[PDB]
């Protein structure tokens, strides 16, 4: 839902993630595994899980880099440079 | 609400299977149960 | 959907004009009475409700037939109704044949048309011709003057140019515009 | 016969549940009944308000439980199996039949 | 005229229309100002049409042709496909009754709201675009009610709503008769439309709840 | 008052059966929706006559008909056409008779003339 | 003039006759088909309310004929009709082309009659 | 005033003379046995004055004459 | 290709907003969605009620956003770009965005 569709790339809460991967846990050991606050594994599953979103946000980024809208910085240049334009350096004031 | 139908209504994922007694499953199911598609 | 105070009303009054309020309707004559012409007729279109349940209306008995005459019904053109052709009907606002009846438009039989050229009975009709017709027995008028009366063995046309030809299978008989007369 | 999964069902143990539910766009009522000395789950199907239920059958792990019953207009034509989501070898019991339970039971349509 | 709630921090449009009526009075200590707010009233009610088509048309263009007439702006509509017209048709008067007649042969929905044409279909609903539980300040449990007074018989299109259930919340004017939600209860759990909505408010006394009537549906998910 | 009346014609009123018709004929009326006389009125339905038919055949005045044949009649001139080809017209001192049988027997009181269908002319 | 419960219903009711209950109304042939006789009629009749505002019939399509016939359409008289005569027009209760429909008196054409002498054309 | 086209009347003589009002901008209505027959938008003397010492009953207020608005060629 | 300017948008710095917004009387609904390592908005568009957004781009200063979409039925045809008010070289941030907040975001509408 959240991943690559058929327009675009998009971005997941934190909160899905973590319903996701606790259902998971879930699964594994049946409906009687306690995941919320007082659980180790909790605390290790959300720990876990917020680093996923850096990923999740970096790959966001990174898709938006070869597009007419979001280039930036280093990687804008190899967009506009297929059509020969590049950046003015230092420039010395003149005048009469 | 607990298991998957809902998760296509919620639009969520499928919870993985945890791999044990595959090639078994997978044949059965897959023909007898099909997808969510 | 049902919550407005409007929306009853346009229901009710739907649901009102269905058992009430018929006017015009079309149908097939199924008997036919020469003496006093009168037909009845079995009206064709029906409904049939999601609930599984169909509306029918029943067969109408003694419906007046309208022939175009006058002078006090001397003149007229009474052609040979069949059963089962095909007919417009008409319902009076009150029950003619009686002054106490309470009700109004309730399938009070007004009066039935000659035939009706709808889809599955439509005829060929010619571009521009009066023509009066019978089984065998044709009567063509065309707009140039010429007239004629045929028949699968003799036939009686009066051209525009002055020319009569009375004809038979066994022989014929003409007249030119040049004033001849002659007998073949 | 390719089938889609289309539906879930859960059971609170009660030993005598019964509920309204709809299949395929039609609608039927169940009726589950725990039996003590055989410790299995009797299920009865039919219509809406009917007399008498149109179709009774134990239930069972992998086997299909409508298969000789597709020739009737108010049976589903879809397939209903119970299968379970741990140990392979564990069967149906009162209150281990849910989405987390342990046994799925599920009903999958045909596609049409 | 337009209205605005919230809390505090964020009105929501909740209304939109021509002040059909207007009236005052005041008897000593307080004047009273009375209002009747009616939602497109002017276009429903005098947009006239005359359109005739032949068989074999296709019905995507006629409905195209008679919504251009009302003058509103395109909500959401659910084309028909490749259907075709099996009759000669003509209609007249006012567009809006005609397009109701359409509704009923079709099994099509068809109503404006705060200015958007909306046409859907019957039985089928669209995403939880709103999901109702303690923390979003539901008020009571839901209670089963018909969505209709009168039952019809039936054989017993069967795709037709026939069922539904009731809920309050607090005041939330971003809701709207056609849309979904997901009822995240103790008891009910699950999806339903939404057929008819009620705003209530008391500034210094009274409720500032908003009430629905939700309706089940058994068709496919458009 | 002044309820148009309706005849078989066409053509741009070319062609048409013009009978004669007579006060007290029977006739069926019918009303228009709108007073298609005027484009102001508000009512509708308020008895605005749109035409009226020929005339109707109803209890106390039917006259009779025949079971097989297309007879146009006047008060004592009568054309009839059967379907076996035959047509005649007829009146109280002529007939004008054309047979199937190619037969032609143009008649009168003071005399008749004929062909039959082997050719044959006579002259009564 | 708007206060009693009567005067409601009575405005309630001439409104909805006004969009619905079509039982006549005179026209002029402007389409005509020769095979399976059918002619396309024009409605002449409209109003014009206080508020700027008309009403005008669409052309309705493919109303059947009536000619005088009879023994199974074996006699008849069959004028030749030509596009602008003009005719009275006869709407139809029930969709006679159709057993689903559930409106009733919306525009059925039912049949149309050979021709009418009404004023400017005597 | 003549009539342009011809007219017919049944039924109840007051529902056909409550038609002819609208197409004439005239109003008819009985009140106390009595007939009154006036056009719209006219009005007759000051019969009567309204004021404190007539024993009025606080202040005037406006409020529409119908409860609902007609479309306007504004 | 006469363009006229036509509707101006806020965001009041919530990570998700959402909103209905009508534009040349087509009605869209718009999602929001802020970046924290790429610190920027993602805008998601399409129908009301629609399963999934027809469209999703990264916003950025002085680049048209729908230019590679004018080809859909549910895409409005007019012009939207965001560019500030202040210093030039002032790229688009959380709070900055808004009438008189340093950044223009604006919709624009061709003249037919």
């Amino acid at each position: 839902n959240y991943g690559l569709t058929g327009s675009g790339f998009n971005l997941p809460p934190m909160d899905d993630l973590v319903q996701e991967t606790k259902k998971t846990f879930k699964s594994a050991f049946g409906e009687d595994f306690n995941t919320e606050s007082n659980s180790v594994a909790d605390k290790l599953i959300q720990i876990f899980n917020e680093r996923e979103y850096q990923l999740w946000l970096l790959m966001g980024s990174v898709y938006y880099a070869q597009t007419m809208q979001g280039a930036e910085g280093i990687y804008l240049d190899d967009l506009l440079g297929k059509r020969g334009i590049y950046r003015l350096g230092k420039t010395r004031s003149t005048g009469t | 609400e607990d298991g998957a139908v809902d998760d296509s209504a919620k639009q969520k994922r499928q919870t993985p299977y945890i791999g044990k007694n595959a090639e078994t499953k997978e044949r059965w199911e897959n023909a007898a149960i099909g997808t969510t598609d | 959907y049902a919550d407005r105070y409007d929306a009853a009303f346009g229901i009710y009054i739907s649901r009102f004009l269905r058992n009430n309020v018929h006017t015009n309707i079309r149908g097939k004559v199924v008997g036919v009475n020469y003496s006093g012409p009168s037909v009845d007729v079995q009206p064709m279109a029906y409904t049939e409700f999601p609930s599984g349940t169909t509306d029918r209306y029943p067969v109408i008995y003694d419906v007046p037939v309208l022939l175009p005459s006058g002078a006090g019904g001397k003149a007229r053109l009474t052609m040979p109704i069949k059963p089962g052709d095909v007919v417009g009907l008409s319902f009076s606002e009150r029950n003619e044949g009686d002054n106490n009846d309470q009700n109004t438009h309730q399938l009070f039989a007004g009066w039935a048309v000659t035939q009706i050229f709808t889809d599955g009975n439509s005829k060929a009709i010619h571009p521009d011709n009066v023509v009066l017709e019978n089984d065998k027995a044709i009567i063509t008028l065309k707009p140039d003057g010429d007239t004629s009366l045929q028949n699968p063995k003799v036939t009686v046309e009066a051209l525009a140019d002055g020319n009569v030809k009375i004809s038979n299978g066994t022989g014929e008989f003409t007249m030119s515009p040049s004033g001849e007369i002659k007998g073949g | 016969r390719t089938v889609v999964r289309t539906f879930d069902f859960e059971l609170s143990g009660y030993p005598d549940e019964t509920f309204r539910v709809v299949l395929d766009s039609v609608t039927y009522e169940l009726r589950f009944m725990w039996n003590e000395r055989d410790e299995s789950w009797f299920m009865s199907l039919g219509d809406i308000g009917a007399q008498r239920p149109t179709i009774t059958s134990k239930l069972t792990c992998y086997s299909d439980i409508l298969a000789p019953y597709r020739y009737l207009d108010n049976v589903p034509d879809g397939n209903l199996y119970l299968w379970p989501l741990g140990d392979i070898r564990t069967r149906a019991g009162r209150f281990n039949i849910g989405p987390l339970k342990g046994i799925q039971m599920t009903y999958s349509s045909l596609i049409e | 005229v337009m209205l605005h709630a919230g809390y505090n921090g964020d009105e929501k449009l909740i209304f939109s229309g021509t002040v059909e009526y207007v009236e005052d009075d005041f008897p000593e200590e307080t004047r009273t100002t009375k209002f009747i707010l009616g939602d497109g009233t002017l276009n429903l009610t005098t947009a006239t049409t005359a359109r005739s088509y032949r068989k074999g048309t296709p019905v995507n263009s006629v409905l195209n042709d008679l919504i251009a007439d009302l003058k509103l702006p395109k909500g959401r509509v659910i084309d028909f496909g490749n259907q075709t017209l099996q009759t000669s048709m003509a209609f007249t008067g006012n567009a809006s009754q005609n397009l109701a007649n359409l509704a009923k042969n079709t099994g099509s929905t068809f109503s404006v709201q705060d200015g958007a044409v909306y046409w859907t279909k019957e039985g089928s609903r669209f995403n939880v675009m709103f999901e109702i539980s303690e923390e979003g300040g539901m008020v009571g449990t839901p209670t089963p009610k018909q969505p209709s007074s009168s039952k019809k018989l039936i054989k017993a299109h069967d795709i037709k709503e026939d069922v539904g259930m009731t809920v309050s919340t607090l005041l939330n004017g971003a809701i709207l008769p056609e849309s979904t939600v997901y009822l995240n209860t103790r008891y009910h759990k699950g999806f339903y439309k939404v057929a008819e909505l009620t705003h209530r408010g008391g500034y210094e006394t009274g409720d500032w709840i908003t009430e629905l009537g939700l309706v089940e549906t058994r068709g496919e998910l458009i």
